[PDB]
RNA sequence: UGGGGAUAGAUUAUUGCAAUUAUUAAUCUUGAACGAGGAAUGCCUAGUAAGCAUGAUUCAUCAGAUUGUGCUAACUACGUC
RNA sequence: AAUUCCGAUAACGAACGAGAUCUUAACCUGCUAAUUAGCGGCGAGUACACUGUACUUGCUGCUUCUUAGAGGAACAUUGUGUGUCUAACACAAGGAAGUUUAAGGCAACAACAGGUCUGUGAUGUCCUUAGAUGAACUAGGCUGCACGCGUGCUACACUGA
């Protein structure tokens, strides 16, 4: 499935050279295994955003959210919280009323961003306005991306 | 095994445990799910594999759930305006309380109580 | 050296940059396979399969896709690769070889060469649709 | 050389009523690796002939209410349906489709005295009958659509009363024969 | 008197003093019927 | 109405047909046997 | 029952109450006059059922 | 200078006249920069009253902006521009050292 | 049925002088009809139909409205009175 | 497509309408142009390879793509059929485009006692004017409901939630 024959030359030097999901799941799993970032306990009782209108119902999601956010940060080098809230937005059935997209819950996002920042992965600056990716994180993400690419490929 | 009856029917047993738990009250599902996690009966299994001890634990968690980590805002039947303060009150007791509140409204009198006594909806449907 | 060209289906635009290289192909910062739907993936690989693997081995290709939705982007990419390969051979390689190549692409499909020009018919009052109307009743 | 999904060869056919082969038109410039080609098919009356027979099958299959415009899922269902066909019975799926169209089309019908059915119309009607049969089967019915579509294609290819399309064709052909 | 500086009764057409049907887009402040009498000289020409 | 249960072509429908099982249980059997829809073994 | 073959040579005219019928000359003498339903082009081949039932031209 | 108008042809005439005027005197202009056209569109119900069919007309006010950056003494270029304009063209200052 | 979200019950917010006839908002709980619709009758021919959204208009606050705009891209002719 | 043309023809000649005009959208000018658009040029790192690829701060020929001015481009062009073989149509080819390229906008004559004085300081007459039908303030109400009819919204699930 994941492997298929290729008619052009792959580079395998970055996260931009490997599919989102495999990188995301493995990095999430690795992060939880290492135990760098907390659950945290209160986070199990709340929803990702109002378009869900239900429990998140998938256990390991917080690490996934962190993993996707980290990837988004390499993808787009300067962003803040609002960008995340907009990213993870989806559609909300309002019962009888029509659907609208509805923003993701900002505390859980704010907390993830803050934990990464504490661990040297991401950085609040004035030179570039919001959160950017920062150097220990940049190196780690790049290297982990190589480690995964080789491990998956053959 | 399968085909259980708890406080109310719960004959669910090929069915997943969490949805079986909903079948009492907490059909809103979040309340049932948080209680299931806190009780720590595992969502993976079918309801014919429930332990009696696990069911008792669920009743224990359900009873006054402020003392676990389940949030006060998340909790139903909150202020319940009186000198005291309340919690979600379950099943026939919940119905009894709702009925009690309607009885209080009829005595109290304001338009919602009066419409309710009469047999007419709360916000209006526009019956024209 | 380098030639730059485009493809345009619906409101999508895909710019193709065809330079001297080795056979590396990217789509924005990201490798060519990473575009998602497996069915429409084959459509974008389609010009590579019509032209074999040798011709790209001398050339690196960079692509920038902006605007339009999913189907529109795929066709715009497919179109841009077509327009790119043929234009590079007209400036740099050889006009007879280019004509042969153009013949192969034309023989398969004209849609690759020149985009479909269909675009929206405006909404007109008296109904939600472009031509569709509110339900009349007696 | 070229092959459908990288899986099905498309260099072999049977000759049908001769008309149907001319209409369905599996040939090199009508070949493509995957369904989804959206070229102008409403240019003139005859133009539907040039539209690939697999493309036509996907377009028809996508059609009905809530499922409209969701063309990639419909394509996914046909690809899976051919894969199911390949395993369930001993032939190449492309051939199984040719057999289904050759059996499936009704040849005579009545508007006022029965009249003959034109071959382009016969192909369209067959494709419609196969897809409508799949839809009738699918709804609320537990078995998945890829399998249900696969069952219609094999049963139509065989000729059976376990196909809606053959049953409907039988119904059309009998009424026309009786009327006229 | 007791006016409000918000809501429907707060405002009225610049030309005719009707309270209804006022274009406040671009801050025109004219009712649409009045606007139709003026629509060429203001520059709001018809085309397509 | 359901009459399928816990105990005794790799599609979920085929398994459900052969052994008279619910489709989640059919999936469970598939997973056991092996050791939305996608390529087959 | 069984198909037999005649090749459409010429389209004469569109007929019937709602216009859906078409008058056609078909080659199986070995001419056959037909009334056909649904779009027909010249060089189409038409599947016959009851083969001796030659039509009345209008 | 920056030129803003609701008359295309008037802006065009101004553009040519300052272009000729400058090019006599060897002046440095950065060639006519046409800004994206903005249209103020108003979507208007026809009929002052409801009756008859719902019939709308769509009004468009199309405004033209054009831009030239220039290195010279201000006074001559503004004087050449200001006398040569028709008042439907609105002239705004822009100036550079290179 | 974990479909369906009408209905109700309890909240804390937010706009406003004024929110009760629940303005609007979220949160938990509450879980109605409805199994593809009789007789009838509407719209539609290619980027349309359908499906999916969304910008703008009103706006102190209020889209299930209207008007724009895109994306997802069918069927069936291609004619007859 | 069209009292559009041809043709016939006690009429010949006209005019308005219609086409045409105009606004978009459709394609080409390696001409016209670079700002608050791109593209390169080039310094500098961070990352990986390996005799380039990915990613950020600083300076700064190109205009293909972003934008928008001017200008080009189809007339049924060529070929083949059908047609008084006349107006013209049909098919195939060429072509960015072949149903006047697609969409609009504009709206003859003569009407309707159609709609609107609840848009107007457009306006006749008739009513009213300090216990006002003026101006103005506080509540209530336009949404109430045995019940009848419109237009929409949301559904009835597994091509699904």
């Amino acid at each position: 499935r994941l492997l298929e024959p290729v008619p052009f030359v792959k580079t395998n030097n970055c996260i931009k050279d490997v599919d989102a999901d495999l990188f995301i799941r493995s990095y999430a799993t690795h992060l939880k295994l290492h135990n760098k970032i907390t659950y945290p306990k209160w986070c199990t009782f709340v929803k990702t955003g109002k378009g869900r209108k239900l429990a998140p119902l998938n256990e390991d999601w917080y690490f996934i959210r962190a993993s996707s956010i980290l990837r988004r940060l390499y993808l787009h080098p300067d962003i803040g919280v609002g960008f995340l809230r907009r990213q993870f937005s989806s559609k909300q059935r309002r019962g009888v009323a029509p659907n609208h997209t509805s923003l993701a819950s900002g505390k859980i996002l704010r907390s993830i961003l803050q934990q990464l920042e504490n661990l040297g992965y991401v950085e609040q600056n004035p030179k570039k306005k919001g959160r950017r990716l920062t150097t220990k994180g940049e190196n780690a993400i790049n290297n982990f991306a190589r480690y995964i690419n080789k491990k998956v490929y053959n | 095994q399968h085909i259980l009856r708890i406080l109310n029917t719960n004959v669910d047993g090929k069915e997943k445990v969490i949805i079986a738990l909903t079948a009492i009250k907490g059909i809103g599902k979040r309340m049932a799910t948080v209680i299931c996690k806190q009780a720590n009966v595992d969502p993976t299994k079918r309801a014919g594999e429930l332990t009696t001890e696990e069911i008792d634990n669920i009743v224990h968690i359900m009873s006054t759930p402020t003392q676990f980590k389940i949030p006060d805002w998340f909790l139903n039947r909150r202020k319940d305006l009186k000198e005291g303060k309340n919690i979600h009150v379950i099943a026939n007791q919940l119905d009894s309380y709702l009925r009690e509140d309607l009885e209080r409204m009829k005595k109290i009198r304001l338009h919602r109580g009066l419409r309710h006594h009469w047999g007419l909806r709360v916000r209006g449907q526009h019956t024209k | 050296k380098r030639v730059q060209t485009f493809g345009k289906k619906k409101t999508a635009v895909a710019v193709a940059t065809v330079t001297n290289g080795k056979g590396l192909i990217k789509l924005n910062g990201k490798n060519l396979d990473l575009v998602e739907p497996y069915i429409l993936k084959t459509k974008v690989y389609e010009p590579l399969w019509l032209i074999g693997s040798g011709k790209l081995k001398n050339l690196d290709i960079r692509i920038r896709v902006k605007g339009g939705g999913q189907t529109s982007q795929i066709y715009a990419i497919r179109q841009a690769i077509g327009k790119g390969i043929i234009s590079y051979y007209q400036k740099y390689v050889d006009e007879s070889t280019k004509k042969e190549l153009k013949d192969v692409l034309l023989r398969y499909d004209r849609s690759l060469l020149v985009g479909d020009t269909r675009r929206c018919e405006p909404k007109k009052f008296g109904g939600k649709g472009a031509r569709a109307r509110y339900q009349k009743s007696y | 050389d070229i092959k459908l999904f990288k899986k099905w060869s498309y260099e072999e056919i049977n000759i049908a009523d001769l008309s149907l082969v001319d209409c369905i038109a599996v040939s090199q410039k009508a070949c493509v690796y995957t369904p989804h080609t959206a070229g102008r098919y409403q240019k003139k009356r005859f133009r539907k002939a040039l539209c690939p027979i697999v493309e036509r099958l996907v377009n028809s299959m996508m059609m009905h209410g809530r499922n409209n415009g969701k063309k990639l899922k419909a394509i996914r269902i046909v690809a899976y349906a051919f894969e199911i066909i390949h395993l369930m019975t001993g032939e190449n799926p492309l051939q199984v489709f040719v057999n289904a169209v050759q059996k499936g089309g009704p040849r005579e019908d009545s508007t006022r005295q029965a009249v003959d059915v034109s071959p382009l119309r016969r192909v369209n009607q067959a494709i419609y009958l196969i897809c409508t049969g799949a839809r009738n089967a699918a709804f609320r019915n537990i078995k998945s659509i890829s399998e249900c579509l696969a069952e219609e294609i094999i049963n139509c290819a065989n000729e059976s009363s376990s196909s809606y399309a053959i049953k409907k064709k039988d119904e059309i052909e009998r009424v026309a024969k009786a009327n006229r | 008197v007791h006016p409000k500086k918000y809501g429907q009764g707060s405002r009225q057409c610049r030309v005719c003093s009707n309270k209804h049907a006022i274009i406040r887009k671009y801050n025109i402040n004219i009712c649409r019927q009045c606007f139709r009498e003026r629509a060429d000289i203001i520059g709001f020409k018809k085309y397509r | 109405k359901l009459n399928h249960a816990v105990f005794i072509v790799i599609t979920p429908s085929a398994i459900a047909e052969k052994y008279k099982v619910n489709l989640s249980v059919a999936r469970a059997v598939i997973n056991h046997l092996a050791d939305s829809q996608k390529l087959y073994t | 029952e069984k198909s037999k073959l005649a090749k459409v040579e010429k389209v004469l005219g569109r007929t019937g109450s709602r216009g859906g019928v078409i008058q056609v000359r078909a080659q199986f003498g070995r001419f056959l006059i037909r009334n056909v339903k649904g779009p027909v082009r010249e060089g189409d081949i038409l599947a016959l059922l009851e083969t001796e039932r030659e039509a009345r031209r209008l | 200078i920056a030129l803003t108008s609701k008359n295309l042809r008037a802006i065009e005439k101004v553009c040519s006249d300052i272009m000729k005027g400058a090019k006599e005197k060897n002046l440095n202009v950065s060639g006519p920069v046409r800004l994206p056209v903005k249209t103020l569109r108003i979507t208007t119900r026809k009929s002052p009253c409801g009756e008859g069919t719902n019939t709308w007309d769509r009004f468009e006010l199309r405004i033209y902006k054009r831009l030239i950056d220039l290195y010279s003494q201000c006074e001559v270029v503004t004087q050449m521009t200001s006398i040569n304009i028709d008042p439907v063209v609105e002239v705004e200052v822009i100036i550079t050292d290179s």
